[PDB]
């Protein structure tokens, strides 16, 4: 009867209102990593050193798994 | 028998210490 | 937590959904919550 | 409605004890400079800036320095770890901003539940330290849609009667409370040790007391107090002879009071010994426990291990419980036991086996266990409950088929 | 495959030994389990309470700091 309904119901709240809130949470992390390796470079840059030479992204989420430190 | 007197032995020889 | 005694808010969505047409039936149960501490 | 007293005799004859002692302070012992650990050096600190303390007080230049120097060392260790609270501090004040730091949640394995559904609720900023620790207890059987923890269990440890890190009477206690609108249970421990002598100014002279309290209502309707004195020296019958001799009572009392109720009072030995390549730790307990209307219940137990030289592997321990019930002259009821554990590695794998017999009923219990971190050549032994069930497979499908 | 012939081949003889029942009697009718570790607990309700054996007691080191 009315279930289906309520499976449509549960579908279309999801899609049109869990998705791009955790979409939009995941850019504001991925947009301070960059700020930190921006930071980075720019304290690399007031000495006459060399550019930190940051990991790939599969490292990325890979350590994201398997930190020790935060 | 065993540990009523020689559970008083113990306690008569560490009361001769203290 | 700012100095202890936490701010913000806090929503759990739970769904439960029977697919079995076996001994359970057909069901789905569904649970929303939603907290918040305001100042 | 006082427990049985092969609990008691248990409960008092266990091995070879050791008490409580103090504790340093580590920047005032060893002044300044790095120290090392070793029991002796100190517990005759501990005892000589109480003398040297007496003796300045006194008169005497001499100890004065020394007193004098003591202090001149605490007050600029507790003046530097005071420092270090306040760069600790504002470290934190740093790093995160006004925001506090804070704990896992607990783990309490594999359920059908999405296992994060009530995981924010052990998650909690963290306060640091107060004094007393708390854990959260758990029961076996939790409700089906909510966590398992129930009570929760405090535990408090100190030292309170000391000059300057110079202490007196060791103390701790533990408090289990578990309170809801239907039960209450609240169960207690405390310890408090009292040292009498430590070498050179004597031999080590320790006692110990220990009171515990049950309270579990509205099942029992009564509690549960026992209290146990327990004194221990290093001697005896040779240099460094590890005896001790203990007593205790316990009571049930009826509607709470202290002053009615079975009673059980126990006395227990303690002691070590070495002869030719033999040595022994032993210990032994008697038990004279009132019934409820019988009257006089005894019992005596021991309990040993015999540690060799040669074969420094095997590990063989004996134990042994005799019963006393009434009609005394003919109801004499003994009971002993054995129990053998040795140890190899072979295969790439660390075996051990252990062998135990009960003496009543004639059984010898073996267990054998493996660990291979290496291959799976361990599991070549597989293949002999594999054949069985297919064994209990075909017969059970020929029954099936008929 | 020679392996998993030969351990099978040699269970099917080794696993046949005459009787074989009775050892399930004599197993199974020591239904009192064997003995189980002892530990030091309360008598209303069987909580752990600690322990002072020596052989682990000579280890431990505590010591005294000051308060915040
Ligand atoms: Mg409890």
């Amino acid at each position: 009867w009315l279930l289906p309904v309520a499976i449509a119901a549960e579908v279309l709240f999801y899609r049109r209102f869990l998705h791009p809130r955790l979409d939009d949470n995941q850019r504001r992390v991925e947009r301070e990593e960059e700020r930190v390796w921006a930071l980075r470079g720019q304290q690399r840059r007031a000495l006459g050193l060399h550019r930190p030479h940051r990991p790939d992204k599969d490292a990325a989420w890979r350590l994201e798994q398997m930190y020790d430190d935060d | 028998k065993f540990i009523f007197w020689a559970a008083m032995v113990y306690a008569t020889l560490y009361g001769n210490y203290e | 937590f700012i100095n202890g005694n936490q701010l913000g808010e806090r929503m759990l969505f739970q769904v439960d959904q029977g697919l079995n047409p076996l001994s359970g039936g057909i069901y789905n149960r569904a649970t929303a919550s939603y907290t918040k501490f305001l100042e | 409605r006082l427990p049985p007293m092969t609990f008691f005799v248990e409960q008092m004859s266990e091995g070879v004890l050791k008490p409580e002692g103090w504790a340093t302070m580590e920047t005032v012992a060893g002044l300044g400079e790095e120290v090392t650990e070793d029991e002796g050096a100190e517990s005759f600190n501990h005892v000589y800036y109480r003398q040297m303390y007496e003796l300045a007080v006194a008169g005497d230049p001499w100890a004065q320095r020394e007193y004098a120097a003591m202090l001149r060392a605490y007050d600029k260790g507790c003046e530097s770890y005071r420092a270090s609270y306040e760069e600790a501090d504002v470290d934190a004040n740093v790093e995160y901003g006004v925001e506090s730091y804070v704990v896992d949640p607990i783990d309490f394995g594999p359920s059908f539940d999405p296992e994060d559904m009530y995981s924010h609720r052990h998650a909690y900023a963290e306060a640091a330290d107060a004094g007393v620790t708390v854990i959260p207890s758990q029961d076996y059987y939790g409700p089906e849609h909510d966590d398992p923890l129930n009570g929760i269990v405090f535990q408090y440890e100190a030292q309170p009667f000391s000059r300057h890190g110079w202490g007196g009477v060791p103390f701790d206690l533990t408090v289990c409370c578990e309170k809801d609108k239907t039960s209450l249970c609240l169960q207690g421990e405390t310890h408090v040790s009292l040292v009498h002598s430590v070498p050179p100014f004597g031999p080590r002279h320790i006692t110990q007391v220990t009171g515990s309290w049950e309270v579990l209502r509205p099942n029992i309707k009564d509690v549960m107090y026992q209290l146990e004195v327990d004194t221990f020296k290093d001697g005896l019958l040779g240099k460094s002879d590890h005896a001790g001799c203990g007593l205790m009572l316990a009571r049930l009392g009826e509607g709470g009071d202290p002053r009615k109720g079975p009673t059980a009072v126990g006395v227990r030995l303690q002691d070590t010994l070495r002869v030719g390549p033999f040595k022994l730790e032993a210990c032994a307990s008697k038990v004279a426990v009132q019934g409820p209307t019988g009257g006089k219940e005894e019992g005596w137990g021991a309990r040993a291990f015999v540690g060799y030289d040669w074969l420094p592997g095997l590990g063989m321990a004996f134990d042994f419980i005799q019963e006393r019930t009434p009609e005394e002259g003919g109801k004499r009821l003994r009971g002993y036991g054995a129990n053998f554990t040795y140890d190899w590695e072979a295969l790439g794998a660390a075996f051990g086996m252990e062998v135990d017999y009960v003496a009543a009923s004639e059984s010898v219990f073996v267990s054998v266990n493996a660990f291979s971190g290496n291959d799976y050549r361990l599991g070549w032994l597989l293949l002999l409950p594999a054949v069985n069930y297919f064994k209990e497979t075909v017969s059970s499908l020929w029954a099936r088929l008929r | 495959a020679v392996k998993v012939a030969l351990g099978v081949a040699f269970a099917f003889w080794w696993t046949s030994g005459p009787g074989a029942d009775e050892e399930m009697d004599a197993k199974a009718q020591q239904e009192p389990d064997r003995r189980s570790q002892y530990t030091r607990h309360y008598a209303f309700k069987g909580r752990g309470r600690k322990e002072f054996l020596r052989s682990d007691m000579k280890n431990d080191a505590n010591e005294l700091v000051p308060t915040r």
